[PDB]
Parts: structure tokens; C-alpha cells; sequence
RNA sequence: UCCUCCUAAAGAGUAACGGAGGAGCACGAAGGUUGGCUAAUCCUGGUCGGACAUCAGGAGGUUAGUGCAAUGGCAUAAGCC
RNA sequence: AGGGCUACACACGUGCUACAAUGGCGCAUACAAAGAGAAGCGACCUCGCGAGAGCAAGCGGACCUCAUAAAGUGCGUCGUAGUCCGGAUUGGAGUCUGCAACUCGACUCCAUGAAGUCGGAAUCGCUAGUAAUCGUGGAUCAGAAUGCCACGGUGAAUACGU
């Protein structure tokens, strides 16, 4: 890589809330927080009409 | 700051900050406020990390953003599927609730458009 | 290097095992990685321009290339070597990592994520997407964001069919929908 | 709309007509005025021409229509536009 | 007055108030050299983005390009950096 | 019997609500007048976030009921933002009256959160308990007022002059 012209790209942590912790090298320069990832995101895991409704608003 | 998939103002109460939210009004901003331990006048800011975390976990419980949107419009095409009074008068851009169209109704037709 | 040594250790077998290559060498592969800002707006700003090479930036972790116009357009004002936008092209090692990024953090904070087209194949199992917002990347600060701006991004991969790329990016549990 | 406790209203002659109209197997279109019935589940299928003031309109019921009135389907007024 | 093509009869040249177009410059790089490179157009996929911007791949194979007419050239490029 | 008088490219009149900080929101807490009520007004209690519901006193009334007056005052917050301004529109769920709320009711709850940042030319009302502003009641009426009729609270500016 070309010296002296790139971001600076130096690992960090990412903690989310679901406890996972990835170890990325990144530009961001301080440590992470995450609110989601890919291992507790509803569509990452697998989380995610009329005859019945009036049928149980008129009960007979 | 990030709670169902926005940013929530950070400088705001934390009662008018959730309201941020499509979906949580004032009564539900309390209502999970009240249900995860946090006063109405802290601002998000001076708020913790587990305290964030069961603010998102409280507004878990509620259709909110997309999902709610994706409802809406659920509701307002099956009306519009379905040919009634109110799908033709969603079709037309017409008020939906008997309003009176002879004046007024502009928030539904728009400016008004010269003849 | 985390995707990447995954790709060898169980990617290649899976892989050999579901299509019956007869050699290791006939497995698709993730070649390179181009993340794409088409800047229209640069016609009359150029800080427009800058920004959007500074984000790309932070982003890839890579000084990204200012694209230029290759013919005059009246239809967007546009002159023959006009810059209007800016690409990376991420390898190796950054293509690995920036793979993974996208994978675990970004495409988990798409506001209303609910799946990556899978017909999004260009018909030579060569994955793009396009990114609305650049603030899913962490390395953007929020409250430094000056205007909102996407990319594109593809995934240029070995393979000679679309679903040869589908499986191989499914393969790394792609977000497919 | 209505109060729940009271149950949806119907009229007793589409009732019945409902009813025989079920039973025989799937007749003609039921002539009705009764555009304050709500529709109900075993409607679904049949056809009810409702009138709308000066014509009945064949209602194709489906499911999507039950615990609607049948004169959400028989539009009353005549509108194609003004200066056209 | 000058340039290009045809008339012009497969060397050169060849007339008419014959048939068609151009010039009266530009450029210290658009010159020299060394190293490198390869077009048009279409299809598919891709944030805004659309018939047409930028990105990726494919098809194609010079149908591009040449500071400015036309003809003859040009890939070993005379075309692009 | 059902539909229409409730239509909707558009033009005008009369209003209501606003555009905020002399304000919004929350908590607490003062001070009215006038009126209506027997197929009516309906307390207390219980249930419900609420509209309401169930039970059930009292009252043909200076007695009972409708029926916390609100502005105000104190405390706190918001800090000039299309906002904790505004509350139109729309989705969902309800209540009540009524044989019956689709066309075409009022009200409630959750969600939504438009225009609007004080209005071109023009133009209206008002000389004092008036204007302005704030609530309250009544007729019509099963239900259905921002209209009408009526009632108090706070309470100005200015009139040189012709
Ligand atoms: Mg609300
Ligand atoms: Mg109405
Ligand atoms: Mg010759
Ligand atoms: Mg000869
Ligand atoms: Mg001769
Ligand atoms: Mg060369
Ligand atoms: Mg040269
Ligand atoms: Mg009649
Ligand atoms: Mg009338
Ligand atoms: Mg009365
Ligand atoms: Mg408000
Ligand atoms: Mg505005
Ligand atoms: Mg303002
Ligand atoms: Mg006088
Ligand atoms: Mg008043
Ligand atoms: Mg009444
Ligand atoms: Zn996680």
C-alpha cells in the first residue's frame, strides 16, 4: 500500500449488547458499542384475518 | 442514542426523546420510561449503557418504525384492494371520514389547483 | 483475516462437496470488493466531492480514487473528465476485514433490514448492493455528518454462474433473503 | 361503530335470504336494500345485489369484506369529474 | 489565393459559371524521448440516479480516436496516460 | 324502502383553531354569574387509562343533580426549534344514543403529526366595565354547535380635535 496517504487502520473492539465481541481492525480509532450484530439481529436469526376478528369480537 | 434502528436526540428529556421514535407517542414514551426504571427528565445523554439497553428492550414490545409502517399501509391498500367507500376515496386523494369537500378538504387535495 | 480463513478451513469443503468440482482451484472465490459514490452533486460543489472521499475513507480504510466523466452528458451538465464521483478497491487482506465489517456490524444497522435481495447477481455471480445512508458504518460519526450520501457496493467473485455466487456468499451465511 | 356488547346488525329478511341462499347451494344475486347489514362470514361466496339508490350492485363477497356494511360496495353518487 | 474528394479514361497531369466540402490557424505542450495503456456501442447487476453521470461484469472488436475539411494512414499504434 | 339535501377543478361570505415564551406542559391551589331538570337531572360507591358501564340516593328543586369555573396564583420544566408550538390528516381499537351511525353522528384510547413562523391589494369592530381575553349556561334536541341566545371573571388604549 501506498505510504503515508491512507486512513489509519488499527484493530479495535466491538462489544454489542448481546455480549458478542468481535475483534476488527478499523478506522474509527476508539472502541465500539454496538447496539446489534449479526448474531442476535432479528433477521440474522430467524426471529422476524377478518372471518377470525369477528368471529371473536361477536361471540354467540 | 441508537434504539429501534435511529438515532434518538441525545440533548432532549428522555421523554421527548423516545417520541423520536414512528410509533411512541407521549402516553407510550411514560409508559416505557415507567417500565424501565428511568425518570422522564433524564436526558439521554446521562443515561447508561444498561440503561439504554433496557430502553431498547422496553420498546421491544411495541410495532414501531418499519414494521409499523409496513402495517399501515397493509391496512390502507386492503382498503384500497378491497373497493369500499373508504379504498375509493383513499384512491382519489379524498378525505376518508365524511368531512365536507365542497370547501376545505385541502389537507387531502393539496394546494388548491387553478381552472 | 477472520472470513478469509474461514473460507479455506470450511467455505472451500462446503463448496466442493455441494457442486462436485473436480479440483480445489474450481471453487469461486471473493476476488475484489469496489465500493462506488457516484457524486452527481459535485457538478457545482466540489467540498461535495471531498466529503464523499472522505467518508468512502473511513469506510474502506483506503484514499479512495476521484472518478472522472468519460463523455459530455447535457442530460446531467456534465463535460467529458468532469470528476462526479469516487471508488476503492478493496484486496486481500482489507477486503477480507472490510467483508466481514459489512457482514457482522453494517448490514445489521440498515434501518428496517429485512433481507439482501438475492437476484441482485449481475448474471456472472457478481454480487452489488447499494448502501442509502452512510452512517450503518460506525467509522462515521453521527453528529460529525455533514450531508447524507450512499455507495455502491460489488462483490466480484470467480465464479462462471450466478447461482455458483449465490451459494458461495450464502456460504458466509450472506444475508439473503 | 357499533357497540359490541349489542352485536353486528344484520336485517332478518337478508338473514334469512343468506341462509336459504346457503343451503339451496350458490343461487343468483340476492336483491337487497338493507346497505346496514353488516356482512358476515357465511355470505362469503355468495353474490348481493345492493341497492344504491337507484341500481343494485352485485357484491362479489369475499373475505376480506366480512364485518363491513354491504353499502361500503354500492357507491351512491356519480362522480367523473369536473370540466372534462 | 490555398487544402481534400469526384469528374480523371487502374503511373503523372488533365477543362467547364461541372458535383461536394474546407483554410487564412492552433499548440512550450497538443513538441522530443522513455515507460506504460487500448476504443465505440449494447446487455445484466448496482444508493440517490432518471434514455443518458459514477461502479462491476459480459458481449463487441476499432462500428472509436486523430486540435479543425476530406482523403490516404495509424495497434510496433500516428490513438490514451 | 333505498338514495340525495353531506357531491368537489373552483370563487366568495361568516366563524373556530393557530403560528407560540405576556407561551406549552406537569403538580398544587384561589375567586363567579346566570340557567336547566321527571320517557328528565342523576349523586355516592364499584369497574374501566378513557368515552363510559353497573348498582343506586336525592330532586318537579334557595334543599338534590347537571357542576373541578377558566383565565389567575405558586412550584418545576421546556430555551426559540416547525420546537415539549400547532393539531389538520390518516391507520388501529372502542363507547354511547338510536329499529339503524356505509353513504352520513358525537365522543374516547393508542399511533400519526399537515399547513402555519402573524398574513398582497383591500377591509371590519369597538369610546368603559366597552374592546380584548377567559371560562359558564340555555333553546332546538334520541343523538348531533366552532352557530345562536344568555352569564359572569380579568380588564385596557385613545379621543388634541373637525
Ligand atoms: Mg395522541
Ligand atoms: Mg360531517
Ligand atoms: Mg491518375
Ligand atoms: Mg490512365
Ligand atoms: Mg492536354
Ligand atoms: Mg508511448
Ligand atoms: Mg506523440
Ligand atoms: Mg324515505
Ligand atoms: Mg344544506
Ligand atoms: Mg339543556
Ligand atoms: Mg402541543
Ligand atoms: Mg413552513
Ligand atoms: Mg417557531
Ligand atoms: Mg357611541
Ligand atoms: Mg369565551
Ligand atoms: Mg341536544
Ligand atoms: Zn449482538
Amino acid at each position: 500500500m501506498k505510504k503515508d496517504i491512507h486512513p489509519k487502520y488499527e484493530e479495535i473492539t466491538a462489544s454489542c449488547s448481546c455480549g458478542n465481541v468481535m475483534k476488527i481492525r478499523s478506522t474509527v480509532g476508539h472502541d465500539l458499542n454496538l447496539d446489534v450484530c449479526s448474531k442476535c439481529h432479528p433477521f440474522f436469526t430467524g426471529k422476524q384475518g377478518r372471518v377470525d376478528r369477528f368471529n371473536k369480537r361477536f361471540n354467540i | 442514542a441508537r434504539i429501534a434502528g435511529i438515532n434518538i436526540p441525545d440533548h432532549k428529556h428522555a421523554v421527548i426523546a423516545l417520541t423520536s421514535i414512528y410509533g411512541v407517542g407521549k402516553t407510550r414514551s411514560k409508559a416505557i420510561l415507567a417500565a424501565a426504571g428511568i425518570a422522564e427528565d433524564v436526558k439521554i445523554s446521562e443515561l447508561s449503557e444498561g440503561q439504554i439497553d433496557t430502553l431498547r428492550d422496553e420498546v421491544a414490545k411495541f410495532v414501531v418504525e418499519g414494521d409499523l409502517r409496513r402495517e399501515i399501509s397493509m391496512s390502507i391498500k386492503r382498503l384500497m384492494d378491497l373497493g369500499c367507500y373508504r379504498g375509493l376515496r383513499h384512491r382519489r386523494g379524498l378525505p376518508v371520514r365524511g368531512q365536507r369537500t365542497k370547501t376545505n378538504a385541502r389537507t387531502r387535495k393539496g394546494p388548491r389547483k387553478p381552472i | 483475516a477472520k472470513l478469509h480463513d474461514y473460507y479455506k478451513d470450511e467455505v472451500v469443503k462446503k463448496l466442493m462437496t455441494e457442486f462436485n468440482y473436480n479440483s480445489v482451484m474450481q471453487v469461486p472465490r471473493v476476488e475484489k470488493i469496489t465500493l462506488n459514490m457516484g457524486v452527481g452533486e459535485a457538478i457545482a460543489d466540489k467540498k461535495l466531492l471531498d466529503n464523499a472521499a472522505a467518508d468512502l475513507a473511513a469506510i474502506s480504510g483506503q484514499k479512495p480514487l476521484i472518478t472522472k466523466a468519460r463523455k459530455s452528458v447535457a442530460g446531467f451538465k456534465i463535460r467529458q473528465g468532469y470528476p462526479i464521483g469516487c471508488k476503492v478497491t478493496l484486496r486481500g487482506e482489507r477486503m477480507w476485514e472490510f467483508f466481514e465489517r459489512l457482514i457482522t456490524i453494517a448490514v445489521p444497522r440498515i434501518r428496517d433490514f429485512r433481507g439482501l435481495s438475492a437476484k441482485s447477481f449481475d448474471g456472472r455471480g457478481n454480487y452489488s448492493m447499494g448502501v442509502r445512508e452512510q452512517i450503518i458504518f460506525p467509522e462515521i460519526d453521527y453528529d460529525k455528518v455533514d450531508r447524507v450520501r450512499g455507495l455502491d457496493i460489488t462483490i466480484t467473485t470467480t465464479a462462471k454462474s450466478d447461482e455458483e455466487g449465490r451459494a458461495l456468499l450464502a456460504a458466509f451465511d450472506f444475508p439473503f433473503r | 361503530p357499533r357497540s359490541l356488547k349489542k352485536g353486528p346488525f344484520i336485517d332478518l329478511h337478508l338473514l334469512k335470504k343468506v341462509e336459504k341462499a346457503v343451503e339451496s347451494g350458490d343461487k343468483k344475486p340476492l336483491r337487497t336494500w338493507s346497505r346496514r347489514s353488516t356482512i358476515f362470514p357465511n355470505m362469503i361466496g355468495l353474490t348481493i345485489a345492493v341497492h344504491n339508490g337507484r341500481q343494485h350492485v352485485p357484491v362479489f363477497v369475499t373475505d376480506e369484506m366480512v364485518g363491513h356494511k354491504l353499502g361500503e360496495f354500492a357507491p351512491t353518487r356519480t362522480y367523473r369529474g369536473h370540466a372534462a
